[PDB]
């Protein structure tokens, strides 16, 4: 199994890392790119989600802590769900749920290396999103994708093997250690915001969301 | 009222050394119009690090970038007091469940655990009771080699090696105390 | 309360799920607001019950269900509850076994 | 054990050896027949469903490091009407066989 | 067989049914709190409640007012027609959070406000449904002219 | 000021308080798990051995039929059989993709008839559908 | 208070909503009253008043 | 950088420094009891931060990058 | 040392056997409070524990009245002053303790409408003197027998200590076998009280 | 009189601003700790640093206290939080000088014999040693007026 990304990296985009821990185990770090061009409001939410960059809405808007509730191995996984951390509700920073803008193209195909947006009804898109593990021809014209997965793919199949029933209900917990943006325009003014003594938003320490909580 | 029991919660109502009774406690709680923003030193913020992970990435070759990764910031045990389920009779290589929940993101379990075993052949301290009193020839035969095993463990090893030792001494006391007959229980009262 | 009621013949039994009439013809009643809000509270029983039990689970997932029954306030509390003590004999030093 | 060899060979078959023991050392020793309990899982009665039914026709084996938890253990056992209780630690049962 | 049961071993929780038999206003408001918090109001009235530690700190303060009864989840699972095989987790999972009183907000304010964006979650709802038939009218008609005077 | 007696039967009532409360600490007690095997009743060992000498005898109590589903052996006995059953349920109204690679044209009711309509319930009093299925979807 | 809208009045309503998720609008013949906003809002309804075109 | 903050503390006229409100720039109000309250750094702005929980933080960047306070 | 800062309480040799809730058997070390270390020091009844004090040395026995009886700690002697302590410590935990008590009392004279039994006795000790003792070592009263506690204000119990021939306890407490666990029972509203 | 009390919760973060402690005239009953500042004359305690406030009592008399402030506040967090959390899965050991009931015990078994050393008074010929040592650089210090342990 080899992983090659399917697009060929724009550098308008943002590049937004995250870091999976499986039951402990601090798998490595996906760094994923948004694909800004074609999708700018998705885009914006999916990086504020991963900044930290917005405060409490209805929950701390922030990836940070929180598990991939439904994972299907050769098909998806899924995270976020920040608020009712199970998978049961949908949060924007826009203070409610964003229709798709559009699926156009190359932001219609799913493919096997694409990060795409999960919606309960076609015109609601939350904060949930999704890691297409195979090319995905019957979800084309459905969900939006959102951008690809760089580096880290042996950390998100890895995921999907040791974590995962095809009934989506994960055998072990996997959940956000850390998120961020590495990369892209808005990122000095962004981490300026977010540099002081006091921080934005309170979590708990460093390495209870390591080895033991997934933060419930 | 004045009453000793004003502004606590009833877990609290047992300390009667320090009460919240008076006027800006009832301000400080509800948090009324000079406290409005209680405590402005709240968890969260820290003066010391500024939230910013001091690690050095700024190193010379590309290749060993992550070599300083799990020196640690403070004690790290001492603080915490995990129960250690070893005695101090045990192979090194059982230390690291517990090396790992605080160097995660650094290596992994059996990686931690392989330098170890490491440890073991390349010095002469297998066993967790001769790492505490060997704590300076582990120092040093760690200082010339530089780089066989990382230097964050180093230091991961011996105060946590120091501390498992500690806390089988604190058993071994506690127990024997028993039947000396002092009693206490699983809180130590 | 044995036999399937609340404490009062009107709630919980027979005597609440079914329909006062029906028509001649066999055509049915229709859903009054307190039938409704009945139904409501029926399935929030359900709803309570199923909550609880997910969080049960996911605290014994999580591993948070404690090895010694009882909070501290009740070990302090009751002479019943054990000393969970481990290596240790509980009143003094170990009896003689002769 | 000039006893007890014959009685954990053939006897009868076996999941028969209850280890209340450290999980740093049932890693090091273990003894792969045995259900590793806890000590407070057994005086707790969280336990009494997978313990035998029978009260009287079984016999236990409570397979401890520190003796003093076997002691433990023992009336652990016995407070839910286990009487026929055998404290036995790692290398008697390494003679018998039965690693 | 006078043998320990042969094991995959499950751990099954218990659940407490809570039951209020004395008026609360007899009672301090400590004592209330904790009633509060196990969502007791009046005289009369029941609860199911978890067996987590917490709740045991609840019910150990109120326990000569309320009375209580255990099911285990196997028996849980029995006293509901639910196939065995299915866990609470998924069942959890499954029901919506829109059900009544969903929050504990801190004060009615804010629970005003709260079903207040549920209804504007609703409002919004349709205005975006709408407004994306314009957006997609809008493109048509583009694609169309573009095609027409080429 | 209070000048009567107590009545015998009201301290009677007092004492019965008593003991209520008491036969909820013994509740309190109890282990918050229980280990428990696959091919085993759910009822194998219970607390409610003298509770069954004292009450149980020959009496059929409340709880009857739950109990005869208590005292037969577990219907998953293995593991296996287990996620076997587990992994051909499905899951409805859940949030994200489904897997369908199988058949394409089996189509479900959600895009045939859209997420703003339900079928029409016959209403009645013991046929009582949900209402309203925009308020559910915070 | 947003007075000299002229038109269909409630559009401009249901894209203030988005601008303003939170607040609470209401309308009348003359103006649209956008509640618990400040200068903050006011030059947001500017901005995006500018950006609209008029 | 310090120099340059020295600077402008020292530059700065007295009636900057003083109090200038009912409610320290935090919407604290600030009672008169309490000498810790008389010295006012930030001008307080009563008619701004009412759009922080529905905005990014980025907004709240002054003109030399540092966080300027709002009432909240 | 410092004048401010004085020892809360020091380690003290006993020469005599002592009656009182400080004073010890001879031959223990127990740390004790600083005026009562000071009396007892200075009357010649207890030494500061140097270490060849610790190995051996010179008790009396009552009846010659100087002192004579040459103790020497060893092993055996420790484990039995070890248990003679956890036994007295219990001895002089209970009655020196008063443990209180309180309930809901209805009717004209003062009776509980609750009254109490040997289980709840047994409870108050560990409630709030952390005494673990098994509960049917404890005997009423001949008029609380028949009916329980039951009556408001002060109430005396007994808990029975059962082994102390092998400690050698005698005329050092009060009596051999016995405490007299002491009980008030103060009436309060729903307010405050149980059951 | 006037009731004098504690300004902040102990085992909370504190800014130097906020007062820790007003005690009343009588040694005091707190004294200051590491990072802590006495008004001589109104004997009330402010924080130096900005951190974690904590109360120790001393080892020779539990009733004279002092009040410490622990400069970095993410230390304490994060040692506390996964204390607490081991706490929640029975894994914590409770043997720590957190415990205030085992403090005591902890300091008997480090050093058993810290009792027989503060109730050793020295000689005036060691407590006041001979200056020629200090002259000469045998001795670095001469300060004649410690002759009293505070622990």
């Amino acid at each position: 199994l080899q992983y090659f990304v399917p697009y060929e990296r724009d550098e308008v985009n943002p590049v937004v890392f995250m870091d999976v821990t499986v039951e402990g185990d601090a798998l490595g770090r996906v760094s994923v790119e948004l694909f800004h061009d074609i999708v700018p409001k998705t885009t914006e939410n999916f990086r504020s989600l991963c900044t930290g960059e917005r405060g409490y809405s209805q929950c701390p808007l922030f990836y940070k802590g929180i598990p991939f509730h439904r994972v299907i191995p050769g098909f998806i996984v899924q995270g976020g769900d920040i608020l009712l951390k199970d998978g049961r509700g949908n949060v924007s920073v826009f203070g409610f749920p964003f229709p798709d803008e559009s699926f156009e193209g190359k932001a219609g195909k799913h493919l096997r290396g694409t990060v795409a947006m999960a919606h309960s009804a076609p015109n609601q898109n939350g904060s949930q999103f999704f890691f297409n593990l195979a090319r995905n021809d019957h979800l084309d014209g459905k969900f939006v994708v959102c951008g690809q997965v760089i580096d880290g793919w042996e950390v998100v199949d890895r995921v999907a093997v040791l974590s995962g029933s095809s009934c989506g209900t994960p055998v072990s917990r996997a959940w956000i250690t850390e998120c961020g943006q590495s990369s892209g325009d808005k990122l000095e003014d962004t981490e300026r915001a977010l540099s002081g003594e006091r921080a934005l938003h309170t979590m708990p320490g460093k390495e209870v969301l390591d080895i033991l909580s997934p933060r419930y | 009222a004045r009453s000793p029991l004003a502004n606590k919660s009833p877990d609290e109502y047992g300390n009667t050394w320090d009460p919240r009774t008076g006027v800006e406690w009832y301000h400080r709680l509800r948090r009324r119009g000079a406290y409005r923003h209680w405590p402005w030193a709240r968890w969260n913020d820290d003066p010391v690090r500024q939230h910013q992970e001091l690690s050095c990435r700024r190193t010379f070759s590309a290749a060993v970038t992550g070599a300083n990764e799990g020196v640690p910031l403070w004690n790290y045990y001492a603080e915490v007091g995990q129960e250690y389920g070893l005695p101090s009779h045990f192979p090194l290589s059982f230390m690291a469940p517990f090396i790992h929940q605080y160097t995660s993101r650094a290596w992994s379990r059996k990686e931690i655990e392989r330098h170890l075993k490491v440890v073991e052949e390349r010095t002469g301290l297998r066993t967790i009771q001769q790492a505490c009193d060997a704590t300076s020839e582990l120092l040093e035969w760690g200082e010339e080699e530089m780089g066989v095993v990382p230097h964050g463990l180093l230091q991961h090893v011996v105060m946590l090696a120091e501390d498992i030792v500690l806390q089988n001494k604190k058993k071994a006391y506690r127990k024997a105390a028993h039947e000396r007959g002092i009693l206490r229980t699983t809180t130590m009262e | 309360y044995y036999h399937g009621h609340g404490g009062c013949p009107g709630k919980y039994g027979p005597s609440r799920e079914i329909a006062d009439f029906e028509y001649a013809d066999g055509t049915p009643a229709s859903i009054s607001g307190r039938r409704f809000a009945f139904k409501h509270h029926q399935d929030h029983l359900l709803v309570q019950l199923i909550r609880a039990a997910a969080t049960v689970e996911r605290y014994d997932a999580s591993g948070l269900l404690p090895r010694i029954p009882g909070t501290a306030e009740q070990r302090n509390w009751d002479p019943a509850i054990p000393l969970f003590l481990d290596d240790v004999d509980e009143q003094g030093r170990p009896a003689p076994l002769r | 054990d000039s006893h007890k060899l014959r009685e954990k060979l053939s006897s009868r078959k076996g999941i028969f050896v209850i280890d209340v023991r450290d999980p740093g050392e049932r890693k090091l020793n273990p003894v792969p027949r045995s259900v590793a309990l806890h000590h407070h899982d057994l005086l707790s009665g969280a336990s009494c469903p997978i313990l035998p039914q029978q009260k009287s026709a079984a016999e236990l084996f409570v397979l401890a490091s520190n003796e003093s938890r076997g002691l433990n253990s023992a009336a652990a056992l016995r407070r839910w009407g286990y009487d026929s209780v055998v404290q036995v630690d790692y290398n008697t049962l390494v003679e018998a066989g039965y690693v | 067989a006078a043998a320990i049961a042969p094991g995959p071993y499950r751990r099954v929780g218990n659940i407490f049914i809570v039951h209020c038999d004395d008026h609360p206003f007899k009672h301090s408001w400590e004592v209330n709190r904790m009633l509060r918090e196990l969502r007791l109001e009046f005289k009369g009235q029941t609860t199911i409640v978890p067996d987590i530690p917490q709740v045991r700190k609840r019910i150990w303060r109120v326990r000569h007012i309320v009375k209580v009864d255990v099911l285990d989840l196997d028996e849980a699972k029995a006293l509901i027609g639910v196939p065995e095989h299915i866990s609470f987790t998924d069942l959890a999972s499954q029901l919506p959070p829109s059900f009544g009183r969903v929050k504990a907000v801190p004060s009615p304010v804010i629970r005003s406000k709260m079903n207040f964006m549920k209804l504007r979650r609703m409002r919004l709802r349709d205005v975006l449904h709408r407004d994306a038939l314009e957006l997609r009218l809008l493109e048509l008609k583009r694609s169309a002219m573009k095609n027409a005077e080429q | 000021e209070l000048l009567h007696p107590l009545p015998v039967r009201a301290r009677k009532m007092e004492w019965l308080k008593r003991d209520a409360v008491e036969e909820n600490e013994e509740i309190l007690r109890r282990p918050y798990y229980t280990i428990k095997s696959y091919a085993l009743p759910p009822a194998v060992g219970r607390q409610e051995s003298i509770h069954n000498s004292n009450n149980i005898r020959g009496g059929m109590h409340s709880s009857h039929s739950l109990d005869l589903i208590m005292r037969q052996p577990r219907r998953v006995k293995t593991p296996e059989q287990l996620r076997a059953l587990r992994d051909r349920l499905r899951f409805i109204g859940v949030t994200g993709p489904m897997p369908q690679a199988t058949s394409v044209s089996t189509k479900s009711y959600t895009d045939t008839y859209g997420s703003r309509l339900r079928p029409r319930y016959p209403e009645s009093w013991d046929t009582v559908p949900p209402h309203q299925p925009s308020r559910e979807l915070l | 208070r947003i007075q000299q809208v002229e038109g269909d009045m409630f559009r401009f309503e249901e894209e203030l909503l988005k601008i303003f998720p939170t607040k609470k609008i209401f309308v009348r013949s003359h103006s649209i009253y956008v509640y618990n906003v400040a200068l903050d809002g006011r030059m947001v309804l500017h901005h995006w008043l500018l950006g609209l075109g008029f | 950088e310090e120099i340059e903050a020295i600077l402008a503390y020292h530059a700065r006229k007295p009636s900057e420094l003083r109090v200038r409100a009912r409610h320290r720039p935090d919407g604290s109000t600030n009672v008169g009891d309490d000498p810790n309250f008389w010295a006012q750094a930030e001008p307080t702005r009563m008619m701004d931060g009412s759009m922080l929980s529905l905005w990014s933080r980025r907004t709240t960047l002054g003109a030399n990058g540092v966080p300027i306070t709002y009432r909240r | 040392m410092a004048p401010e800062l004085q020892l809360e309480y020091m380690p003290v040799l006993f020469t005599r056997t002592i009656l009182g809730p400080q004073g010890g058997f001879a031959g223990e070390e127990r740390l004790v409070k600083l005026e009562v270390a000071r009396k007892y020091m200075e009357a010649g009844h207890a030494v500061t524990p140097t270490e060849e004090l610790r190995r051996g040395l010179w008790c009396y026995n009552p009846d010659t009245d100087k002192y004579d009886c040459f103790i020497e700690r060893n092993e055996e002697f420790l484990d039995f002053a070890a248990r003679k302590r956890q036994w007295l410590d219990v001895y002089w935990r209970v009655n020196t303790g008063y443990l209180l008590f309180g309930r809901q009392s209805w009717g004209q004279g003062f009776l509980i409408n609750c009254p109490l039994r040997k289980r709840d006795v047994a409870q108050k000790l560990w409630e709030q003197y952390k005494v673990r003792i098994d509960p049917r070592l404890i005997e009423f009263r001949e008029k609380d027998r028949r009916t329980g506690i039951q009556e408001l204000g002060h109430n005396w119990c007994w808990l029975y200590l059962p082994g102390a021939e092998e400690l050698g306890i005698n005329r050092e407490v009060y009596d051999n076998k016995r405490v007299k666990v002491r009980i008030h029972v103060r009436k309060m509203n729903s307010m405050f009280a149980l059951y | 009189r006037k009731a004098k009390l504690f300004h902040v919760v102990p085992g909370t973060p504190v800014t130097p601003f906020e007062k820790l402690k007003e005690q009343r005239r009588r040694l005091p009953e707190y004294r200051p700790g590491n990072n802590v500042r006495m008004d001589p004359n109104t004997y009330t305690l402010y924080a130096t640093k900005k951190g974690v406030m904590t109360i120790r009592e001393s080892r020779i008399n539990p009733k004279y206290k002092w009040l410490d402030v622990e400069p970095d506040i993410q230390k304490v967090y994060r040692s506390r939080e996964l204390r607490r959390a081991l706490q929640e899965r029975e894994m914590a050991s409770m043997a720590v000088g957190e415990n205030s009931n085992y403090r005591v015990e902890l300091d008997l078994l480090l050093e058993p014999d810290w009792r027989e050393r503060v109730m050793h008074v020295p000689k005036a010929t060691e407590r006041f040693k001979d200056p020629n040592l200090f002259t000469r650089g045998v001795v670095n210090e001469l300060s004649p007026l410690d002759r009293y342990s505070y622990t």
